[PDB]
């Protein structure tokens, strides 16, 4: 597509208006026409194709959640019934951004910004559908996305804020989603720890965007340890 | 628990 | 419609189910559903409807309000094109409530508290259709509906809950809309001295619901006087 | 200004 007829720049401004309005499932679309285009997206661009999925399948997983708490107190069909509306939408969000990232960001990704951003996504939508999962593949598939972005360690410095995120997120997989607590716990403290050692090398612009991440990690940690 | 970006 | 294969009583259930998980769009297209078998609502019938559009049109104000802000300051086609889209999509759920109401909700309203609350729904929904349009004939029916509905003060007491909204709701019409900002003060004015007096009638729990509707009139006279 | 019900 419906955006087929729209200018690239166009999209991406009226992006940019959509995120301004709170309208996230129309800066969602907005981003979904742009990366159809086919050109590869500038960092501020990929920053908004994650920041409006992550804004629709937000409203998706906090809606699930509370049916899903419902339907297990209830144990008519009408509470799974509506849990499953929920549940196919979430799920078509989910293929959606991963049919993005197939078709064809991850392929056409080199630099390793690029290229860890986009698996770090591929990663979080395979960790939503296992959420939801009643399973197995989909972890594998989370593990496999979220590991080769990790092998970001080579090309990335400890404070890398995509690298940090990255750490994060798959350390929450380990703990909510792998039943791994102990891999998650060592994940996080590693990555806060080598952040920490490097902050000495940067500006004060790159210190309050290492450490803001940073403290997420920290505040994880306290609820693990 | 804290995930990375937005809410 | 999609809801006519639905029972009613599934579709009430599904709205209360989509009211706890936020989920407003749903919960308005499931009461449209259940307007559409064709049987008159019970108070809290009336209510979900109310609350489920009143959530999805609250959203496009708040994002039509942004948009136009940002095309007053700009003054490409991009900014405009956009908040016409939104102020299309507000248009359509402002015609898709009229609609409910025309058809047949209204004419088949005969108790006071029926009649009187779907009144002021034409009145604020026409008032939502006159804040986006450039117009006269919109004010008038918006005017024409909180008037009908005004004439409450037959058949309900002073501290009504239904009547004191509709009048909260029509003063900020004439003060915003109509441009009236006297007709606004005396009316929010009269209004709460008269709830006042009466409030040695009510219960415990009425005197809770007349006097929170009777402080945003006092909340709105302190920022007009 | 203050009109009924959610926002
Ligand atoms: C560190 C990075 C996350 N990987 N954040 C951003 C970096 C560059 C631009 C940009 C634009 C944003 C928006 N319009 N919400 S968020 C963001
Ligand atoms: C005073 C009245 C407004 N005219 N409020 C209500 C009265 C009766 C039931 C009911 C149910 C509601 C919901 N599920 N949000 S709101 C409400
Ligand atoms: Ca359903
Ligand atoms: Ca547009
Ligand atoms: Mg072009
Ligand atoms: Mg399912
Ligand atoms: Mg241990
Ligand atoms: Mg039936
Ligand atoms: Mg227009
Ligand atoms: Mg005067």
């Amino acid at each position: 597509g419906a955006m087929g007829s729209m200018e690239r720049a166009s999209l991406i401004q009226k992006a940019k208006l959509a995120e301004q309005a709170e309208r996230y499932e129309d800066m969602a679309a907005f981003m979904k026409g742009a990366v159809e285009k086919g050109e590869e997206l500038s960092c501020e661009e990929r920053n908004l194709l994650s920041v409006a999925y992550k804004n629709v399948v937000g409203g998706q997983r906090a809606a699930w959640r509370v049916l899903s708490s419902i339907e297990q107190k209830s144990n008519g069909p009408e509470v799974r019934e509506y849990r499953e509306k929920v549940e196919t939408e979430l799920q078509g969000v989910c293929d959606t951004v991963l049919g993005l990232l197939d078709s064809h960001l991850i392929k056409e990704a080199g630099d390793a910004e690029s290229r860890v951003f986009y698996l770090k996504m591929k990663g979080d939508y395979y960790r939503y559908l296992a959420e939801v999962a009643t399973k197995k593949r989909i972890i594998d598939s989370a593990r496999s996305a979220y590991q080769e972005a990790m092998d970001s360690k080579k090309e990335m410095p400890p404070t890398n804020p995509i690298r940090l995120g990255l750490a994060l997120n798959f350390s929450v997989f380990h703990y909510e989603i792998a039943n791994s607590p102990e891999e998650a716990i060592s994940l996080a403290k590693t990555t806060f720890d080598e952040a920490m050692a490097d902050l000495h090398t940067l500006s004060e612009d790159s210190y309050k965007d290492s450490t803001l991440i940073m403290q997420l990690l920290r505040d994880n940690l306290t609820l693990w340890t | 628990f804290k995930t990375e970006g937005p809410d």
